């Protein structure tokens, strides 16, 4: 019914292993470039 | 050019206005100001530089007389190492859409007085140079910046 079935269960497990860790190295150059606005700081200063 | 510095250098000693504080100003005191001149015009650090149609000998002769005041302890013939002001790549933004000109000011870390690069340095900073609206020399000027300017 399904003769793909093994190679097809190959890639998945292949599939996980980049999905894991290529999301996590995108989750930190997404955080990387975010900080800037994360660490901002404002401050309100009206004139004399 | 002070925020410029208060976010350079910010956290140390650099990054702070020549003027001081408005706090500071308002309370100073004799003591205070007193300190100040005791504690750092000193000799060691002090230069008594001149230049024109004197002759050295005569020059020295005077300092010799009025800039007396001397040493017992090492303590004075010692100058004060200072603490090192740390760079720290960031920017400050203060903003009021109601003034009529923006400015903005970039920079790196410099290399320090010492430095033979700093010769090198000044060379580049030539080939950008400066411009300004009166500038007679036009979109002929050789400065790629100035021209596009
Ligand atoms: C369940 C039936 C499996 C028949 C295929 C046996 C080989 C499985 O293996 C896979 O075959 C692919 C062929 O398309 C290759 O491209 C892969 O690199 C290989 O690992």
């Amino acid at each position: 019914a399904e003769p793909e079935h093994d190679q097809r269960k190959r890639m998945g497990l292949k599939m996980l292993l980049i999905s894991a860790l290529l999301t996590s190295l995108l989750y930190y150059m997404k955080r990387h470039k975010w900080s800037v606005l994360k660490s901002r700081k404002m401050a309100y200063r009206p004139p004399k | 050019f002070d925020y410029l510095h208060a976010t350079a250098f910010q956290g140390t000693a650099l990054a702070r206005t020549v003027e001081g504080t408005t706090e500071n100003i308002k309370h100073l005191t004799r003591a205070d100001l007193a300190s100040y001149i005791d504690t750092h015009f000193k000799a060691p650090r002090m230069v008594l530089a001149a230049a024109g149609g004197i002759s050295h000998k005569e020059l020295v002769d005077a300092a010799r007389q009025h800039f007396s005041g001397v040493s017992f302890t090492y303590k004075e013939d010692a100058v004060p190492i200072l603490p090192r002001c740390r760079f720290t790549g960031s920017e400050i933004r203060a903003r009021d859409d109601a003034l009529p000109v923006a400015h903005v000011a970039l920079a790196v870390e410099g290399p320090g007085w010492a430095d033979p690069d700093n010769v090198v340095l000044h060379v580049a900073n030539a080939i950008i140079g400066r411009y300004d609206r009166t500038f007679g020399g036009g979109k002929h000027l050789s400065s790629r910046l100035a021209a596009l300017a």
